[PDB]
């Protein structure tokens, strides 16, 4: 009944959070001041289960090696091996040669499955290891209150319904119902997606327990303040645990590349059984007994199987994955390298993914003007003009009034990514001043703080007073920061360019609409003001305390505003740009607040400039929002509130009729629903994420992508790919890489698939016209696994034939990896020219040795007979068994060499699908090498001493080498003009029939 | 007699060839 | 999904343009075939009509037997007429070419020596000369074995006998071992113009030796007379009768199988250890009753 379990997991949650504390404790059986009794606590602790998530239900043993050994391709090679073994078994009907033939073959197939298996296994293993190295779990002991006493215990020992205290920096041990708080801001960033730290209070605020202030959450750190709470949820029963278990409980789905290969196999086995059966019938139609016909059937089928191409695909993928890793983009899974290339929709998370999830100074107000700061992680932006004195005054105000100070070990670190002990805004400001204005160390200790007023619970003004460091005027300096309206209430004078002024409503309201504009921009704004003091009234020795009014809190000099938001990562906007450019649809899915979500969306280019939401229209036109026809709106911000009441057809419509989409305030379950919703459209979805709320989403996506650092552990476990350097631009490279490796796979495949014609046909017309067998089993192997290997790999190093990031994403239904066209080329055309070359070489050798081709017909019956030692050639001479058999084996070797010769041509034309070889060119070095090593190898096997003893491969007379030559040239010249006509006429008949 | 072939020499050629053909392959993949 | 068999309008799978493609493949495969025959034709221009272009493969000719057995083995009952029938018929058709009324013509047949003689060289291998005459071989040359109509005729019915023959090679001119013959057992003094042959139980170790062997050759010499060489090939000498030499086993242990090897000696002759039929011969015989 686990279906039902997950059915309750895809549903958004409920709670008891809205209760009189009286009723709360009445329900939980607890004292609010005293917590509960130690006996009770240990009674519950052992009543259910300690406070911790059940370790990931997955611990597949290394027996999972077995996984790599099957799939579907290794299956093809398995059934191949089995068929050969059965065939040899049937050849135990007699005294039989396959001691070197069929058992040899089946064992080889097995070897390829097992070895490719081991290789892929080792790769995925290696990735898992490097992921394990990232796992550091520090125990954090929770602070409980039991029998009135504060006791700090191991967090796993916390039970349901006991008083807990959390402080600045403390992580929330389990799900709490806040009963009391002071200035308490918890960081909900990864769990709900809320960017800025949300404050927590006793009071009930929002019906949805995730947005309410009276609940605190497991795995969230309290940024500041303190709070007490009764534990509502313990362990797996908690929120992040329900998310985590949903995430563990989801399905991977078949990767696009894997499917393309499945279809590929269907084609290959299709022609395999068509040939096998049709020829089985045909063989019976002649003479051969059912025995021989069955042997031929197994023969033709097994021969159709590409043993090499399993290696050459696995290696191909591994190479691309290596480059990925070089770029600090790691793929958990091996086939997960292609998926981006096939992706038509990216669902991305906002905070920690698209943004830095770090409060940072965005814009500043100087001389009634807005100057944007550099919001980038790396400082790749534009610095403002810091020459003005107004900025100097401001910067001193922000640097001096703060609780923000750098910690002990942050020196060598970059000023941004370095840790800071303080508030959100105070951290942003501290880093900003330490960056732009130089150091705040000697700067903050330059002026000596006398008495300061920390943020009041009401009005939230924060002031402090210091002595003078300048040499001219020795008056005391006063500084204060606070919310713009309150500080506007207390401010009179305004400063410009280093000289003062009073407030006129013109520029006062200029400040007002600048504040409303920056506020509207999504940023959080802070009023910054200062006042010098009348040192005649307040002497150098006057000690002012925080009791009565010492300083004129009014008639102060308002300087300006400093606004801040968590900025997008430096690389982000350009990246979303490229993804849109490549025709991928970018959807933002965030749990954050819509007002910020929309702004960040417009900022990273998910909502382009000038595109109006339904509400933008309603606002501009001054009408009820309900009035406007939603077709008129290209972009939409969908509140999660509505997303709960939405149906299948409704979400389908939203995704259909809106080009730029932002789902804001969306629960993890709903992220999952959106992804599934983009998948109902039948499109490939990639998800990019940071925290635990992207766990179920990242799992369900065709490809998930975590963030290696700013990503959480559950969602990293859920991801099919990890970004170690946390660079969003990698996504773009990803989609490029996978888009390229698709094309190259085709090439490789085509190449190998071309060789099955000149490989299979010898054993075909051997059965048909009864000629001596032109090409053996060992030779065929030397081609499949010996020579062609290096070229078939080298093909993977082929480059982009045009700009790929220009072209639209492929259609999974239409555009196929191996399609009717490719087979029409490999088997239909090029393979045939190859076969002809092979047979030509065969006849040159036999005709030269005294058996003229016409006389070779029907000969096999006696030829293959061991005991007929007088066998008439065309000249009347008599051959023994071993003599003529040596000519047959010295006829296998040149057939093999000939295959190589025509695989030169084939490898050069398989290099390019469209471009003529004279354009794309021979710049591929591995390919050249492939040609050299290939030819060298064939030459070696022919001529190495004792190879006729070992392989029954004999030295070629030199003239032999050239028989294949014209056939190769034909292949080259043929395909070149095909790839000319295709360029010239992209109508096109050649393009429709051939281009694959 | 026409019943003798310098297989040992063609054998030698092909091998010496395979030797250069390979190490020229290696020069190529090592472009420095 | 695959239910695309036929609809409006495409024949499974897609049948609008089927003519075009088929035409294409007909043209294409036509051309390929043409090209193939082209290459095979020029290739065929380069083979000599008289001599094969490479003889180095047949270099050590082999020794063959009259009743080629399933595996080198004549196993038969002296009594049952159907026991030896297969062998008997094999021999019968083999020497059916050799009968005196079969070589009638003096136009194409030539009577050579009644005693072994020097090789008969006929011109060169071209057609400047006419179709060459062929030396006669009269079955009387093997006595007691196919004997014309005179005996055996059980063709070994009492005690086993097998004719050995030399493989035909165009141009091959056998050179018998010198009169400095390095230990060739018991043989006549007719080394000058005869390719000798001798039979043994096992090769060169201990043997289950049980055999008495009598040989019938041209004029009585256990071998091939040089007069029938060189062979001029099927074109220049059709109806060419090559030398035959018979070996009868008289004394043998009946109900036991013992192995026999016949080696042909000479400088022009060679043996391969991988090819047991190259230059030499192997026969297992068991006459059981
Ligand atoms: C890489 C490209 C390699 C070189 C490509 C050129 C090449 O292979 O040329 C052919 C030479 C072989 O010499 P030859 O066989 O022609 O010498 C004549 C004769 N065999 C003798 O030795 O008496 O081969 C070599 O030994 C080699
Ligand atoms: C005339 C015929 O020849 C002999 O056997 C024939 C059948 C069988 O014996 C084999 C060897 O086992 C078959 C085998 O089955 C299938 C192959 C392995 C198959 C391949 C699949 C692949 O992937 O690569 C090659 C294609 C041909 C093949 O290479 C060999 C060819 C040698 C042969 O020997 C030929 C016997 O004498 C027989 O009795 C007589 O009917
Ligand atoms: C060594 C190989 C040489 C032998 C093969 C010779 C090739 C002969 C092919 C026979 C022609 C088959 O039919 C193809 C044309 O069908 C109708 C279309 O006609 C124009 C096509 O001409 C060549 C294709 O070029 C691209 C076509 O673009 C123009 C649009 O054509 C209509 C497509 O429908
Ligand atoms: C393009 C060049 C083609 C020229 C050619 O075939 O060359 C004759 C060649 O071959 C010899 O001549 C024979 C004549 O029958 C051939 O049958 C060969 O089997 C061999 O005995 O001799 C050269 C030295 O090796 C050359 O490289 C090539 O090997
Ligand atoms: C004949 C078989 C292949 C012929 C060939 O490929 O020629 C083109 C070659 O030329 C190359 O350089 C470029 C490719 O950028 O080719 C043009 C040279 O005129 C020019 O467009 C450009 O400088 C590199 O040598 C090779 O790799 C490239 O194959
Ligand atoms: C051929 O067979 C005949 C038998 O028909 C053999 O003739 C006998 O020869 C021996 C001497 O070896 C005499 O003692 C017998 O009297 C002969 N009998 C007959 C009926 O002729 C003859 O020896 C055999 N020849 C060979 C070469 O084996
Ligand atoms: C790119 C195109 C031109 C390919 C050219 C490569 C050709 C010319 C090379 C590759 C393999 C080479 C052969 C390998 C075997 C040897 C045996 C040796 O005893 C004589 C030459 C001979 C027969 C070589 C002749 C040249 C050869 C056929
Ligand atoms: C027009 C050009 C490009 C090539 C056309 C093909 C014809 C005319 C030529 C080119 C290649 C040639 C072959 C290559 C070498 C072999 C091996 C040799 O032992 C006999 C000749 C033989 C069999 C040749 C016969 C003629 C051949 C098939
Ligand atoms: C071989 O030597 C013998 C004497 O030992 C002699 O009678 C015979 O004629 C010689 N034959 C040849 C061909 O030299
Ligand atoms: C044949 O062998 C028998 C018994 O093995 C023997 O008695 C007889 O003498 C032999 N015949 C000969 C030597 O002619
Ligand atoms: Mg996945
Ligand atoms: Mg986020
Ligand atoms: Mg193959």
């Amino acid at each position: 009944k686990e279906r039902d379990m997950d059915e309750l997991k895809k549903e958004v949650s409920m709670d008891d959070h809205k209760l009189s504390l009286d009723e709360l404790h009445r329900k939980y059986g607890t004292d609010l001041s005293r917590g509960l009794t130690p006996a009770r606590a240990a009674e519950i602790l052992a009543r259910d289960g300690p406070n911790a998530l059940t370790p990931p239900p997955t611990t597949p043993e290394w027996v999972k090696f077995c996984r790599q050994l099957f799939g579907g391709f290794s299956m093809l090679l398995w059934i191949g091996a089995i068929l050969c073994f059965l065939a040899y078994g049937i050849q135990a009907a007699t005294e039989e040669e396959p001691q070197n033939d069929n058992l040899y073959l089946g064992v080889v197939l097995s070897a390829v499955v097992i070895i490719t298996g081991c290789f892929s296994y080792y790769q995925e293993a290696k990735s898992s290891k490097i992921m394990e190295s990232f796992k550091n779990m520090v125990p954090q002991q929770a602070l409980v209150i039991r029998n009135g006493e504060k006791m700090s215990i191991n967090a796993e020992e916390v039970v349901v319904g006991d008083l807990v205290e959390v402080k600045g920096g403390d992580r929330i041990p389990a799900d709490l119902r806040i009963i009391s708080a002071n200035g308490c801001k918890v960081d909900n960033s990864s769990l709900t997606g809320e960017s800025e730290p949300q404050t927590r209070s006793p009071d009930f605020t929002n019906e949805n327990p995730l947005e309410t202030r009276n609940i605190a959450f497991f795995s969230t750190n309290c940024v500041e303040g303190t709070a007490r709470g009764i534990v509502v949820y313990t362990g797996d029963r908690t929120v992040m645990g329900r998310i985590a278990t949903l995430a563990s409980g989801l399905e991977g789905g078949q990767t696009p590349i894997a499917a393309e290969i499945e279809h590929f196999i269907h084609i290959i086995t299709g022609v395999a059984v068509f040939l096998g059966v049709s020829f089985f019938i045909l063989s019976l139609i002649l003479e051969y007994t059912w025995l021989e016909a069955v042997i031929f059937l197994i023969g033709i089928i097994v021969a159709n199987v590409p043993e090499g191409l399993l290696a050459t695909v696995t290696v191909c993928l591994t190479l691309t994955a290596k480059r990925m890793a070089r770029k600090n983009c790691l793929v958990k899974n091996l086939e997960a390298v292609e998926t981006l290339g096939s992706t038509s929709t990216i669902c991305s998370d906002k905070t920690g993914t698209l943004t830095q999830n770090r409060m940072t100074v965005a814009h500043m107000w100087s001389d009634n003007q807005i100057h944007e700061a550099d919001t980038t992680e790396n400082q790749s932006g534009v610095s403002f003009d810091k020459t003005s004195a107004t900025w100097l005054a401001l910067s001193r105000i922000a640097g001096l009034c703060n609780r923000a100070v750098f910690q002990a070990n942050q020196e060598n670190l970059p000023i941004l990514k370095r840790a800071v002990a303080g508030d959100a805004s105070e951290s942003a400001l501290l880093k900003c001043i330490e960056l732009c204005c130089g150091s705040v160390k000697e700067m903050r200790e330059r002026y000596t703080k006398i008495v300061e007023i920390p943020f009041n619970s009401t009005n939230k003004y924060q002031l402090s007073i210091h002595k003078n460091p300048n040499t001219a005027e020795p008056r005391h300096l006063l500084v204060m920061k606070g919310a713009p309206e309150r500080i506007l209430d207390r401010c009179s004078s305004i400063l410009i360019h280093g000289k003062e002024q009073p407030l006129d409503e013109e520029l006062k309201d200029a400040f007002q609409n600048a504040y409303l504009e920056l506020g509207g921009l999504g940023e959080r704004v802070l009023g910054f003001c200062h006042l010098f003091l009348p040192d005649e009234q307040f002497p150098e020795g006057f000690q002012f305390d925080t009791d009565d009014v010492n300083f004129p809190l009014d008639n102060l000099c308002f300087v300006g505003l400093i606004s801040m938001i968590d900025p997008p990562r430096a690389a982000v906007p350009d990246a979303v740009g490229k993804c849109r450019s490549a025709g991928i649809k970018v959807i933002m899915v965030t749990g954050d607040h819509p007002i910020t979500a929309k702004a960040i969306a417009k900022g990273v280019g998910i909502i382009s400039e000038g595109n109006e939401t339904v509400e933008d229209i309603a606002a501009r036109l001054n009408i009820p929002v309900s009035q406007v026809n939603p077709r008129d709106a290209k972009a939409c911000v969908v509140h999660g509130s509505d997303l709960k009441d939405m149906t299948s057809e409704q979400l389908d419509d939203i995704l259909k009729y809106h080009t730029e989409i932002v789902f804001a305030r969306t629960s993890p379950q709903q992220k999952l629903i959106i992804v599934e919703g983009c998948q109902r459209q039948g499109a490939i979805v990639a998800v990019t994420g940071d925290g635990v709320n992207d766990s179920p989403a990242s799992k369900k996506a065709d490809i998930g992508v975590a963030m290696g650092i700013a990503g959480s552990d559950v969602s990293k476990q859920a991801a099919d790919m990890i970004l170690l350097d946390d660079n969003f631009a990698s996504i773009v490279t990803g989609v490029e890489e996978g888009r390229l490796i698709f094309d190259n796979l085709k090439k490789s495949i085509a190449y190998t698939l071309t060789s099955n014609i000149p490989e299979i046909t010898p054993f075909l017309i051997f059965i048909i016209a009864n000629i001596p067998l032109p090409l053996g089993t060992v030779t065929i192997l030397c081609i499949d696994l010996g020579t062609d290997m290096v070229p078939a790999i080298s093909l993977a190093y082929e480059q982009a034939e045009s700009d790929i990031m220009k072209r639209q994403p492929r259609n999974p239904k239409t555009d196929k990896l191996v399609n009717e066209q490719l087979i029409s080329m490999a088997y239909g055309q090029i393979g045939m020219i190859q076969a002809l070359g092979g047979f030509f070489t065969y006849f040159v050798i036999l005709a030269e040795n005294g058996f003229l081709p016409i006389h070779l017909l029907g000969l096999r019956v006696n030829w293959d007979d061991r005991w007929i030692n007088d066998v008439e050639d065309s000249y009347g001479q008599q051959w023994t068994y071993e003599q003529r058999k040596i000519v047959e084996f010295t006829c296998h070797t040149p057939f093999f060499v000939t295959i190589v010769v025509v695989q030169w041509a084939d490898l050069v034309i398989c290099k390019t699908r469209r471009n003529s070889v004279f354009q794309q060119g021979m710049k591929n070095k591995i390919l050249i090498f492939g040609l050299f090593e290939e030819t060298a190898l064939a030459a070696f096997l022919s001529y190495c001493p004792g190879m006729g003893v070992a392989l029954r491969m004999y030295p070629l007379k030199p003239t032999w080498w050239f028989c294949a030559f014209p056939y190769s040239l034909l292949i080259f010249v043929y395909d070149e003009v095909r790839k000319l006509i295709i360029r010239r006429r992209p109508g096109g008949w050649v393009e429709k029939e051939t281009y694959y | 007699d026409p019943f003798y072939y310098d297989y040992e020499t063609v054998r030698n050629g092909g091998l010496i060839f395979a030797a250069l053909a390979f190490i020229v392959g290696l020069i190529i993949i090592l472009s420095k | 999904f695959i239910w695309n068999s036929e609809k409006k309008e495409f024949l499974g799978r897609t049948g609008g343009s089927w003519f075009k493609i088929l035409l294409f493949y007909v043209i294409f495969y036509g051309c390929l075939a043409g090209i193939f025959i082209g290459t095979i034709q020029v290739m065929l221009l380069t083979i000599s009509e008289f001599k094969p272009t490479y003889q180095d493969r047949v270099a050590p000719p082999g020794l063959t037997q009259i009743p080629q057995s399933q595996k080198t083995e004549i196993s038969f009952r002296p009594n049952d007429p159907q026991s030896y029938e297969s062998y008997v018929v094999s021999i019968v058709r083999f020497l059916e070419k050799y009968k005196d009324l079969a070589q009638k013509d003096d136009m194409i047949f030539e009577d050579c020596g009644n005693v072994p003689s020097e090789l008969k060289e006929r011109g060169e291998y071209n057609n400047e000369r006419g179709e060459r005459k062929v030396c006669r071989f009269r079955l009387e040359w093997l006595g007691n074995c196919s004997g014309l109509n005179d005996e055996t005729y059980g063709y070994k019915d009492g005690k086993p006998c097998v004719i050995i023959k030399l493989n035909r090679v165009l141009g091959f001119k056998p050179k018998p071992p010198k009169n400095e013959s390095l230990e060739t057992y018991p043989v006549m003094k007719y080394n000058p113009y005869v390719l000798p042959v001798h039979c043994t139980g096992k090769r060169d170790e201990d043997k289950e030796k049980v055999g008495t062997m009598e040989y019938f050759g041209l004029g009585g010499y256990p071998g091939f007379p040089l007069q029938y060489y060189p062979y001029y090939g099927k074109l220049l000498q059709p109806k060419y009768l090559q030398p035959l030499m018979a070996v009868q086993f008289t004394n043998l242990t009946m109900d036991t199988e013992i192995r026999i090897e016949c080696k042909a000696y000479g400088e022009n002759i060679g043996y391969s250890e991988k090819d047991r039929f190259q230059g030499r011969f192997d026969v297992k015989i068991e006459v059981k009753s």
